[PDB]
């Protein structure tokens, strides 16, 4: 790890340098000594405002929500200084974290970001109050790169097939429990109660995690087995056969 | 009417969002009631379509069982009508949680007081148990009937009256707090403007100032 | 024990119910039944739907579909719960369909 | 420090989170659907929330009693309270699916003087009264408690 | 000034006002309940106060009657209209209790004449038909209204 920290109370002008500095050491390392980098941003909210407070040194006109009207190509500046090239077996990848201002997703902050950026993580609070660690909601996150990540000769086969079954399931677990909430236990069928026994152990034994587990992506699918063998074969709409005669069992 | 005339600002802005939110939230929890609702009513209609046509049927075999009782007993109908004090059958309410909405449904109570018991005339007593019988199923056919039937009433006007608050959320409620949102989003970005046109002239003024100075 | 069923019809149906074991007089004597003859009128039709109506230990009532016709009025008035009429036919008259609560609240039934 | 000094405080810490969490999205189906349908432990979380947000979260600043409430002593009001919790969830989803149903109306009817016991915890009056005296007095709330559901069970 | 030349004016004038408040706080209801709800009394408010919007606070100012409305015209035509709300009010209101209720369909069509009268009183020309004949007009509608009444309640 090559750790920056740039204090509350440092110069805020160095705050603006921070991030380049992590990205020139990124490309250093990623590019010439041929090795894969991962660069976490952290805070980028408290980088947009110190860039606020540069634009104003210079004595500019504020933009939209009081940001300089540049804001777009200086995101932009530093994520796209990332990601694979020919001929080299380095790469850079970026996970910037952003504080939503006022929880709103359209704040300029995080709607500049998301706009050139590939998916989100999204973290939720409801999870987070509720004691889950990791608080992550799955629903409104998305990878769009997630299709190239994962496969044959990269994880395991029926990576792509449990995700996509996953998905579905905890949807539709909490569909079902809405639907609790209005017409009882009693109302349901027996499919229904599994789509709600699915929503409880999922969040329970596959979403929360701890600080000090580390769980692989090859025990992370088997953990994903783990639920969806609560369902008979019949209800994994989205698992083709071949899939689950492999997998299933066991 | 058109908006709910709260004051443009960024605290209306949240205000709205959340207020929209919840009435997304509503519509759609309304929603499913009203499709529990609706499968348990059409259960139902199905229900009651089975039982009226069968009781019409048991009445016809009940009237011909009738009189064979009448043919071997004679006039049997005057000591029954006359002779009355106890009921053998009577009825419990019952309540059906069906939703959020509770329904009034009957049930068969055979509480057990024992019937007449009638050999006077010709001693026509098996045609008068058979009698019995038939119309012993008659009565918890038309218990079970009734007992549909008023359920069936209350859970109609239980899917009209949700239905109906459904369809306001989406064409009266909703609309009006998306057109209150869309007017707070555009008069803000009126705001911004004109203080974007005061700082422009400040800033062109200090430079028309410091070129005076030289 | 909570309630009784009325029976307001001809004289081999009201019987055939009585045998049914369903039916009897309560502490002031009354009976929750009428037996309608041709020369029973319209009012004493009517009081007696009415009176059925007005006590807490009836509920159910059954009626010939012939007599709904003759107080139809009082049947379409009085909209409620408790009083759940059943209509059906008579020894002679034949099996009902038309003019059906139920097949009027339903629009998809026959 | 925590886990130090007390050993009890992070996990009902947790557990009180998660029931305030819970009376939330319960509140926002309830004022929909009126109480229709709940589940069992579904009422204890709305009836214990509510005995948490009145008799725990709320406090008069400018009497006695609450000028200044001592963190032994709010740590000892919400073990009871949590603890009435468990076990008022034990029994009834343990004898759910059977023949004596518990429900949290049958609680209330048997253990009543358990509900006003613990809002009444506030008013015990640090310094007034002794330290030892209010421990052993919550001591005494807790084991009424757990006899009062194994006459029930 | 009201009360020295006219008394009248200004009690015509406050029930005008609290008939068209409640009938805006109806409507706000009205359109999400369906007119499912509305007791006859209600009923009453909703269609006087139509009746008040479409006939009196609307004119069409490019015609030979609306192009003027002397005062005593606005005020001679409130007095029938207000007697009229007051007149089918008491109606119900007294009967609302017994073995017949007047309820607002049974008095429209009793009274239907009426309540096309009152939608023309507008229609008076004031230039070729003057004082004399508005005012006389005005009294014969007050009068047959109140016939109206004497024979149905």
């Amino acid at each position: 790890v090559c750790l920056f920290l740039n204090l509350a109370n440092d110069p805020t002008i160095e705050r603006i340098i921070t991030p380049r500095l992590a990205l020139t050491t990124a490309e250093f390392l990623a590019y010439q000594c041929e090795k894969h980098v991962l660069v976490i941003l952290t805070d980028m909210s408290s980088y947009a405002e110190a860039l606020r407070e540069v634009s104003a040194a210079r004595e500019e006109v504020p933009g939209r929500r009081g940001f300089p009207g540049y804001m777009y190509t200086d995101l932009a500046t530093i994520y796209e200084r990332a990601g694979r090239v020919e001929g080299r077996n380095g790469s850079i990848t970026q996970i910037p974290i952003l504080t939503m201002p006022n929880d709103d997703i359209t704040h300029p902050i995080p709607d500049l970001t998301g706009y050139i950026t590939e998916g989100q993580i999204y973290v939720d609070r409801q999870l987070h109050n509720r004691q889950i660690y990791p608080p992550i909601n799955v629903l409104p996150s998305l990878s769009r790169l997630m299709k190239s990540a994962i496969g044959e000769g990269m994880t395991r086969k029926d990576h792509a097939d449990v995700s996509n079954q996953l998905y579905a399931c905890y949807a539709i677990g909490k569909d079902v429990q809405a639907m609790k909430a209005v017409v009882g236990e009693e109302a349901l069928t027996s499919d229904d109660l599994l789509y709600l026994e699915f929503l409880q152990k999922f969040e329970k034994n596959f979403i929360t995690q701890g600080p000090y587990e580390n769980r692989t992506v090859y025990e992370t699918l088997d953990i994903g087995w783990q639920l969806l063998r609560i369902f008979p074969k019949e209800m994994l709409k989205r698992i083709p056969q071949s899939t689950l005669s492999e997998f299933y069992p066991r | 009417k058109d908006r709910i005339e709260i004051f443009p600002s960024r605290m209306a802005q949240t205000i709205m969002k959340a207020r929209l939110k919840g009435a997304q939230t509503g519509r759609n929890l309304l929603k499913k009631k009203s499709d529990a609702l609706t499968l348990r009513f059409r259960q139902i209609l199905k229900k009651i379509i089975e039982t009226k046509m069968l009781m019409g049927e048991v009445m016809r075999e009940a009237a011909f069982s009738l009189a064979e009782a009448k043919f071997t007993a004679g006039d049997f109908s005057t000591t029954v009508i006359q002779n009355v004090n106890k009921a053998q059958v009577k009825i419990r309410a019952k309540k059906d949680n069906v939703a959020g909405v509770t329904l009034p449904v009957f049930e068969h109570y055979h509480e057990g007081t024992d019937s007449y018991e009638l050999t006077g005339l010709a001693r026509g007593g098996e045609q008068l148990a058979k009698l019995k019988r038939n119309y012993a199923k008659a009565v918890e056919l038309l218990v079970e009937l009734a007992s549909l039937q008023t359920s069936f009433v209350t859970l109609d006007e239980a899917i009209k009256i949700t239905n109906r608050r459904v369809n306001a959320i989406e064409h009266v409620i909703i609309p009006r707090i998306e057109r209150t949102l869309a007017y707070i989003i555009t008069e803000l970005d009126e705001r911004e403007r004109e203080e974007f046109y005061r700082l422009k002239k400040i800033q062109e003024k200090k430079k028309i100032i410091k070129e005076k100075s030289e | 024990r909570g309630k009784l069923i009325a029976v307001i019809g001809d004289e081999d149906t009201v019987t055939g119910f009585l045998l049914g074991g369903i039916g009897e007089l309560n502490k002031n004597r009354h009976p929750n039944f009428l037996v309608v003859e041709k020369d029973t009128t319209i009012n004493e039709i009517e009081d007696t739907f009415r009176q059925f109506l007005n006590r807490d230990d009836i509920g159910i009532i059954l009626i010939n579909q012939y007599i709904a016709e003759m107080v139809r009025h009082a049947l379409d008035a009085h909209q409620r719960s408790i009083p759940a009429v059943l209509e059906i036919p008579s020894k002679e008259h034949p099996y009902d369909a038309a003019k059906d609560s139920i097949l009027r609240r339903a629009k998809g039934m026959f | 420090y925590y886990d130090k000094h007390f050993t009890e405080f992070v996990p009902l810490r947790t557990k009180a989170k998660e029931i305030l969490q819970e009376e939330e999205d319960l509140a926002e189906i309830v004022q929909l659907v009126g109480k229709a349908s709940l589940a069992e432990t579904d009422k204890i979380t709305l009836e214990v929330a509510k005995l948490i947000k009145d008799d725990f979260l709320q406090q008069n600043g400018y009497t006695p009693y609450d000028r200044f409430c001592p963190f032994y002593k709010t740590v000892g009001m919400l073990s009871n309270m949590i603890s009435f919790y468990d076990m008022a969830r034990r029994a009834v989803e343990t004898t759910a699916q059977s023949d004596n149903k518990i429900t949290w109306s049958i609680i209330r009817e048997h253990m009543g003087e358990i509900l006003y016991k613990l809002s009444s915890m506030k008013f015990k009056d640090p310094v007034k009264d002794g330290e030892a005296k209010i421990k052993a007095d919550y001591a005494q709330l807790l084991e009424d408690m757990q006899n009062a559901f194994r006459s029930l069970e």
